[PDB]
DNA sequence: CCCACATGCCCTGTGTCTGCAAGTACAGAACTAGCCAGACAGACTGACCTATTTTTGTGAGGGGAATCGGGAAGTATCCATTGCTAAGACTCAGCAATGCTGCAACTCTCAGCAACCAGCTGAAGATCAGCAGCCGAGAGGCCCTGC
DNA sequence: GCAGGGCCTCTCGGCTGCTGATCTTCAGCTGGTTGCTGAGAGTTGCAGCATTGCTGAGTCTTAGCAATGGATACTTCCCGATTCCCCTCACAAAAATAGGTCAGTCTGTCTGGCTAGTTCTGTACTTGCAGACACAGGGCATGTGGG
């Protein structure tokens, strides 16, 4: 009782936007939860690493896109890549 | 106090991680070598485990510790948080 | 640098069975599905179905069950493919295509195509052929029947070639497409837009869907300049 | 009386399970187990419910995954029944 | 004026704010950039788009309309991309491929 | 020459102090810097990880030895316990 | 007054500022408490202090007086807990352990 | 300048001494070209993310240290060379 | 009559020989390259320092020594002495490599 | 927890070989090393070698190969040992204990010894015999012949039993023991000091180096009580 | 089982040469000393949750006999590898010139942090129909036996 | 290869509990705005380093050949694992209870960051010098064809 704070209300509008009518379990939550969870200390690791190797003090959009070019494999990296570069694009703009 | 409870683990339940596992036919001597590679393992995870509850000044073993300590040992469980 | 080899064109007799490859090279074979694309002057471009030979795994369209057949062999990197009983109306030219296992992908690269002879959502292309000069803007809509997701893909065929990939996801370019060729549109409504025209430029249009289980092209649009 | 032959009822078996999620160890057997070996490194420990239960998945997904090697250990020396032999090629490839 | 979420600002229905405020809490570097947290949230977004689109498949095939650890497992494990980035990754009631030949 | 600040005279005090007419290669020196450099970093990152899960905002000794404890195995952690608490208990004292 | 080095208020020999140095500037926690370096030097110098000393015993079985990778190779795969704590780690002009037969 | 087909250059002799430091006393035919396959796939997953580093620093050299980081996040550590 | 040494013999001469120096004992000309021929796939013009591909084929060496102890270990498990493309394919299986 | 058991005694004739284990249990085998001691009241304990479970690597004493044979079976935990032309003079019993490969770390635990009768540094303990009564101070000095650099360990031996670990590494408390023991000293003086005594401290206490590679103990030191 | 000749390897001896250890400026980082504030320890206190008892009506486990079928052992074949040799060819070492890229230094400006406040987003708590589980009956593929 | 009798999952119905989707309330965390500052980008230059080319000695590879011994196929046979039946024994579920541990709130305090000055120690650089690499010559264990 001291605000758990999950991903589940934003896995739910992702699921709702991609498949408007089927649902999910508690159980299927609590594993992607821990998915979502796990990518972020894997991104965040791979970038908190690449900008201490270039003696750098700041993590940018740069060293997001290099951790997940390193870390996810074939084409996941590339459509990841487009959609970090998309959502930056939009985001700049306002 | 509890007193050799690995034969716990019976031949049935053995049998059915292997059917799960792919295998049509099981040896006599399976038996035992999986119960000692699963007191191996189940060693490992639990002392790891231990460590961290006696780290954060507790006794009761949580799922979180026994996450953190699968996750140190590169078997990364999802699910409990 | 990836590159989908196959078989020259088989005249064959009606009665029998054929088998031709779809060798590949330039990429890591199991991450990618081959798909299997027929093409008929009488009604365009048709998928029959894939293999993922990561797993062996196949699905096939609706009329070519039985009718086709998929296998993959992982040790050559090769892709066979099984027509049986072959009736009059199989007389088309057979392309292989790659597509990821990611649903946003499409058919980015195809085989040259191999000729055999024998001796649901609908996507309707508005226009059927349109004339141009070499400066002008022409798009291309592809009014869709269901609703899809925005997984829609532009191909250009010239003639007697196999088709080129220039947009996928609806709006992405592929690789190599200039910025003048653009797509747009989600939904059920979608349209391609050519900036300006060259020589280059004269081919036929189609856009293909991805969404649901059986994957359907459009009717096409040639395009002629000057 | 119906008999079927050494082998049958074991490919069924292998599409039975293969199929279920459900876990294959008993409860109270793994939980008293998982007590009896937590008690050699601390006096009087505690549990949380889904602590056990986090313990059994890890350990059954631990022996199934163990047991395709197993089985593929088997094929290689061209067999069909696994050996502790090929439990111990399995668990050396691993680097356990 | 009126406040706006920096996920409306960016599309995304990941949040941009809750991953800036994890990035400088997770003792990752001294800063954080402003478009790093935009980024993270929409390569979050694209991958657990990617997992529920292909776990609603595998139930949809399965003739059911509620995703299970045994859909996503399906899922993940149906897919090579997928098998490379969770192979050290155990999935709790997920259970293993039928291995259909 | 940008100061690359090696461990080089310190593992070599070390060295004169347990062998003292034995002495190094300078690739037996980098070997002995890597191995500090990558123990350093990973009871530093289990000690960090420590503190996180706990919620604590500092690394202490508390955290330096359960991360020893976790990561050194068998006789080498007892070991390395006893020369830290005894280094800790020495310095204390001043 | 005088300055002390921390190093030899520890009775030590490995750097106990600059350890803590880079325990601050390495982004790890927020704040950095008085004995973490001190244990942390005190771990760093057991652990070089036993490589080092089997790897001088294996240079003086080979009769020789200089520390070489392979006389570093021999000390760890020689060992149960140096073998588990260096298994996934090449040591550069190690070689392998020679067979028995 | 273009190179091609020096897969070939690991030659059998040095897939044969490799075998030795293994521990191998026969050696089929077929071995040294799954050898080379395997090497290959190995060099590419080495290269690709050491060039990934190489290219996030904004050089056009690759370094040791470069090659160090893409060995490490692959579970490679390589004590020697930084 | 000329000397001939068993089949065997020499082949156990080279393990004991090979698994007693530290050298590297893949060609560095023809390692640099197959490194630089790898590489040009990546990124056009690209350099290597000197280090960096001795680096790499530290690595190759220690990597291709491995698999073939796991290789070795699959063709005794298999009751053989000679090791085959399968006994490569099952440890590099095993190891989670394909 | 941690135990070595071993066999019974042997009544052995002149001239043939014996063999006797030291199955051990409470631990991983393989990771610690198994010395083996002789004792007789002539001589004394005597270090005679050890064997590694983990790559069967072995180390003798010098005055001990040819008698002596070590050898190990990982299936079973079980550590072997051939004495071969057993001479008169060979009327001991034998012990087997655990070390663990770290140089730090001694002689913790112990077997109970088996009695098989037939039918280099040196260490000085200054004080031969004491006797003191109950509440009393108590030293017990270990000159040294050459330099060890604190690889000193002390232990104390009841009558017809194991020896136990007091101090190893000639200043640190063992598992279990009471702080009244305190060692001290470093190079070659060392001392161990006995805080206040009771009727269980009537032992023979010995000291043990591992400088270097012939183990050698003290001459040891008959500690009487009132 | 013993011999022979023959060959590969460890050891000893000495010149040498390159790499290692020791000695000097020097500048960057560690130590010293106050100072301030906030993270953590200490002590109450509620309250959740974990261990422990008891019943029970089952579902899974264990033991034994019959039998089939897979693993182990022995034999013969043949083929595929190993060892060896002479010729080529390609690696390696050394030296020199080049231009090209990786550092270094100074400037500055722009992006990111600190802080405060208001308000909007998100977590906790209830509630409820609809999805999935459960039980029962019918159909079809499949296995076992027989011809 | 073809046909008949058990039987074991699929398919369908339909009812049933339970749980996941939705609504309500509050608190706390994200956004807006301002000001401040230091981190990274940009420009110029410099040295250093990787690329390229040429030469020459020389070690390594390659192709062909012979002959051997190891992998593979076939057969026997016998060990042992499966399958079924019964009977029995713990697993699971469910309700209750006590007590013990864990999390929350408040308070004070000690300890860690911050800042400025100082000095000292760790690093780059440059010497000499001896450990180890080099060839070369006895000597030893054994590799392999006769007896």
């Amino acid at each position: 009782r001291s605000r758990k704070e999950s991903y589940s209300i934003y896995v739910y509008k992702v699921l709702k936007q991609v498949h408007p009518d089927t649902g999910i379990s508690s159980k299927a939550m609590g594993i992607m939860n821990s998915f979502v969870n796990d990518i972020f200390e894997r991104i965040a690791g791979e970038a908190s690493r690449l900008a201490h190797y270039n003696k750098r003090s700041t993590i940018t959009s740069r060293e997001i896109q290099t951790a997940v070019r390193l870390l996810l494999p074939g084409e996941l990296a590339k459509h990841a890549v487009s959609e970090g570069t998309k959502a930056v694009t939009k985001y700049t703009s306002s | 106090v509890l007193r050799d409870n690995i034969q716990g683990i019976t031949k049935p339940a053995i049998r059915r991680l292997a059917r799960r596992g792919g295998v049509k036919r099981i040896s006599g001597l399976i038996y035992e070598e999986t119960r000692g590679v699963l007191k191996v393992f189940l060693e490992n995870v639990i002392r790891d485990a231990v460590t961290y509850t006696e780290h954060a000044k507790r006794k009761t073993v949580t799922a979180m510790d026994v996450v953190y300590a699968l996750k140190r040992q590169g078997r990364t469980l999802y699910g409990f948080g | 640098e990836v590159q989908l080899q196959q078989s020259g064109p088989e005249l064959v007799e009606p009665g029998t069975s054929v088998k031709m490859p779809c060798k590949a090279s330039g990429y890591t074979f199991t991450s990618y599905t081959i798909q299997w694309v027929k093409q008929t002057p009488r009604q365009g471009l048709e998928w029959i179905g894939y293999i993922y030979p990561y797993n062996a795994g196949t699905k096939y369209n609706e009329k070519f069950k039985g009718k086709a057949t998929l296998t993959s062999d992982k040790s050559s990197s090769t892709v066979y493919m099984e027509l049986s009983s072959l009736t009059s109306e199989d007389s088309a030219v057979y392309y292989c295509a790659r597509k990821s296992s990611r649903l946003r992908s499409t058919l980015d690269y195809w085989g040259q195509g191999t000729s055999v002879t024998v001796s649901d959502i609908k996507m309707t292309q508005s226009p059927s052929s349109m004339h141009a000069s070499l400066g002008e803007r022409v798009t291309i809509t592809c009014k869709a029947s269901q609703d899809i997701r925005s997984y829609l893909s532009w191909y250009q065929q010239k003639p007697w070639k196999s088709p080129k990939t220039l947009i996928y996801y609806a709006t992405s370019l592929a690789d190599g497409v200039p910025s003048r060729f653009s797509g747009s549109g989600s939904g059920q409504d979608f349209s391609l837009t050519i900036n300006n025209l060259e020589s280059d430029d004269t081919a036929t249009y189609y856009c293909l869907q991805h969404g649901e289980s059986p994957y359907t092209f459009g009717s096409g649009t040639k395009l002629e300049i000057k | 009386p119906h008999r079927y032959r050494p082998g049958t009822v074991a490919l069924r078996e292998i599409r039975r399970y293969q199929k279920s999620t459900e876990l294959l160890i008993r409860k109270l057997p793994f939980q008293r187990l998982v007590r009896e070996i937590a008690q050699d490194f601390k006096t009087d420990l505690r549990f949380q419910s889904s602590a056990v239960m986090a313990l059994q998945e890890a350990c059954e997904a631990y022996l199934v995954g163990l047991f395709e090697d197993t089985n593929l250990c088997a094929i290689h020396a061209k067999r069909v029944t696994i050996m502790p032999k090929d439990i111990q090629l399995a668990r050396r490839i691993r680097g356990e | 004026a009126k406040a706006k979420s920096r996920s409306s600002r960016a599309g995304l229905q990941f949040p941009v704010g809750r991953v800036h405020r994890l990035l400088r809490k997770g003792n990752y570097a001294e800063r954080v950039g402003a478009g790093a947290p935009v980024y993270m949230a929409a390569v979050l977004e694209y991958l657990t788009a990617e997992i529920l689109e292909l776990a609603g498949n595998a139930a949809r095939d399965n003739k059911k309309t509620r995703i299970i650890p045994r859909h996503l497992q399906l899922a993940i494990r149906n897919d090579e991309e997928l098998n490379k980035l969770l192979g050290k990754v155990t999935i709790a009631q997920g259970g293993v491929l039928p291995n259909i030949q």
